[PDB]
């Protein structure tokens, strides 16, 4: 810094970034994509889950006959994401390189 | 010096500026052409069509995109159980005004009557969750009695 | 071959065909329409065909129909 | 407003017009070495000979711009075989499009 | 002009752009999407707006019953377009920042 | 004597600045307003707790 | 000489960061408010959300 050397912080700060990301999820979880076109509706859950199954060519009845077996996996996964990076340190490389 | 600076300056505005000419090229052979499924590509919302227009050194779009307006709540129920067997919507939302079921489609207010034309059924309503109790009208039956 | 002087006018150069990218000489201007082969510019652009020579006339924005 | 029975459904539709602008081409432009380095002069050309070869490298750079400009605008419209024309009459349904 | 710069003119004039942009208009108006693929067909509008409709998750029965109605959207959107340009100029910005 | 080159160089810098700052401002505001979670909880077996 | 090179340097790297931030926001924009069909673009396999 001393030279002549200077940094400009940036414009967001990051719990306003951390706003905007919780906002997201927020709206994809409660509302589905409606907020994506026009203003935000509202809708469960379950039968978006139902929906974006019957998105790829699989019937309803898939879904619901076997929901809960459906939730378990889904924690279960996200239950491994956490052991993905709490000790491996090679997945952050690209921020890195940045 | 200067003339080597000034051509280099100039070589990364042109690459630059061809990203946006493969851009326009590109929407230019989806949005006009056809209809693309893509959001927030041609235009802000559900896509209907555009127009070219021209400007100097560039290009200017016409997106006519179909957005929804006021929106009214109901209460739903992801299937209806009739004799036991579960009865799940063909293509649309089970709605109710609270007093009579309808089936409706998911992106215009339309209420219809339950029939055996637009359900088919999986199963029995033991495993399913949010089951409800209701009737679905048989449209062969009348004109079976109609003799 | 034939030669493009760029931007200025044949008044004093030393079958011309003045146009407006500049003005050329060693091609005659016919009035038809074809596909583009060497680009001069302006919509201007020549080719070589039947003896034989060299040709310049405005570009063709390919066949026309109605529908 | 969300509970697990609650589904929220449009009851109208406006349609609306949204513009955005691209940019297409550059202006294409040319440099000449000598009428601008030198002053038109012997004196200057000899000098700049012992250079070697830069401006055989700068005059390339910039026809291969205004060529790669030249393809740019050629290719972002000429996307259809033939022209085509309108009717002289307008019927579209009540639609007026003579903007 | 005068030192060593010179300026080239484009090989497409400004007529000729326009005359692409009106046939490519004439194309979409009354041919479809058709045309785009291989030859041009012809078919109506009311027809093609149907067609659109149906692409999106609704059915013919929304056009129809409200065809006229909504012509004056339409037309009334472009109302407003010319507006939109008539006084403002910041809307073309990156062409003036070229 | 060397005439006009840091106004280019400062020019540069500044430019790139701003594009950076309109990338970051691009890639994630691209919802109109902000939205936020009811205080319970009952996403059908689903857990989004962390 | 050196201010210049690391000034040419910075313009081609931000340059190229341009393209990446550009395909975050359209990543952004599609997987994340609807389904995309497009394969191998939103995961590996087909896509939920
Ligand atoms: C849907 O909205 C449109 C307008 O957004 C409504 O049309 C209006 O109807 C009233 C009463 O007839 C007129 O006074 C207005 O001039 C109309 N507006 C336009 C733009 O034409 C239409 O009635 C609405 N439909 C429903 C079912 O609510
Ligand atoms: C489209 O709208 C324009 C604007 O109203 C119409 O142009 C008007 O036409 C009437 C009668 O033809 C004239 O009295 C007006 O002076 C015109 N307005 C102008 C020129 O600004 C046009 O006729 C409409 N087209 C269609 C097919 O309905
Ligand atoms: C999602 O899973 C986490 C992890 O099990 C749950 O958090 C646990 O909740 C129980 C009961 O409240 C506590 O005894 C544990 O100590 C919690 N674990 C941790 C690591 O804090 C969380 O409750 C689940 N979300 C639900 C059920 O909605
Ligand atoms: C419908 O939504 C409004 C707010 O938009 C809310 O106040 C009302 O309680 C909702 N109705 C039902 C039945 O949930
Ligand atoms: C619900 O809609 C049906 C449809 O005919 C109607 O008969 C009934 O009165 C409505 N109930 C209420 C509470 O609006
Ligand atoms: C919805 O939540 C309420 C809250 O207790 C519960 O009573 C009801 O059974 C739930 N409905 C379904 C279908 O699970
Ligand atoms: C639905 O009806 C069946 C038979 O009449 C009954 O066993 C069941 O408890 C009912 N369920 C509800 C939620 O009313
Ligand atoms: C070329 O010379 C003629 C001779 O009168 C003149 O009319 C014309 O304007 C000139 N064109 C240019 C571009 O100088
Ligand atoms: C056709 O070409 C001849 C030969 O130069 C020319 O004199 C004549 O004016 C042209 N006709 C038209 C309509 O351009």
């Amino acid at each position: 810094k001393f030279n002549g050397l200077t940094v400009l912080p940036p414009l967001l700060t990051d719990e306003m970034i951390a706003q905007y990301t919780s906002a997201l999820l927020a709206g994809t979880i409660t509302s589905g994509w409606t907020f994506g076109a026009g203003a935000a509706l509202q809708i469960p859950f379950a039968m978006q889950m139902a929906y974006r199954f019957n998105g790829i060519g699989v019937t309803q009845n898939v879904l619901y006959e076997n929901q809960k077996l459906i939730a378990n996996q889904f924690n279960s996964a996200i239950g491994k994401i956490q052991d993905s990076l709490s000790s491996t340190a090679s997945a952050l490389g690209k921020l890195q390189n940045v | 010096q200067s003339l080597q600076t000034y051509v280099t300056q100039q070589l990364i505005r042109a690459a630059e500026i061809r990203a946006s000419a493969n851009l326009a090229a590109t929407k230019m052979s989806e949005c006009v052409l056809g209809q693309s499924k893509r959001v927030d590509f041609c235009g802000k919302g559900y896509h209907l069509m555009s127009f070219p227009q021209s400007a100097p050194h560039g290009v200017v779009f016409l997106h006519v995109t179909y957005v929804p307006a006021q929106e009214k709540n109901f209460t739903t129920a992801p299937a209806i159980c009739h004799d036991g067997k579960a009865h799940f919507p063909r293509e649309g939302v089970f709605v109710s005004n609270g007093t009579h079921w309808f089936v409706t489609q998911r992106n215009f207010y339309e209420p219809q009557i339950i029939t055996t034309d637009n359900t088919f059924v999986s199963g029995n309503c033991d495993v399913v969750i949010g089951i409800v109790n209701n009737t679905v009208y048989d449209p062969l039956q009348p004109e079976l009695d109609s003799f | 071959v034939a030669v493009l002087y760029q931007g200025v006018n044949c008044t004093e150069v030393p079958n011309v065909f003045q146009t407006r990218a500049g003005c050329l000489i060693g091609a005659e201007h016919v009035n038809n329409s074809y596909e583009c082969d060497i680009p001069i510019g302006a919509g201007i652009c020549a080719s070589y065909q039947t003896s034989q020579s060299i040709i310049a006339y405005t570009m063709s924005l390919g066949a026309e129909n109605s529908v | 407003a969300y509970s697990n029975n609650s589904i929220a459904i449009p009851t109208n539709f406006t349609i609306s017009v949204t513009t955005e602008i691209l940019p297409v081409s550059m202006t294409k432009t040319s440099v000449d070495c000598t009428m601008y380095i030198c002053g038109d002069s012997t004196e200057c050309s000899n000098l700049l000979l012992q250079y070697g070869s830069f401006c055989t490298q700068l005059n390339r750079a910039l026809t291969g711009i205004a060529v790669e400009q030249d393809k740019n605008t050629q290719e972002v419209f000429a996307q259809v075989k033939q022209i085509y024309k309108t009717p002289p009459i307008k019927d579209f349904g009540g639609f007026n499009f003579s903007q």
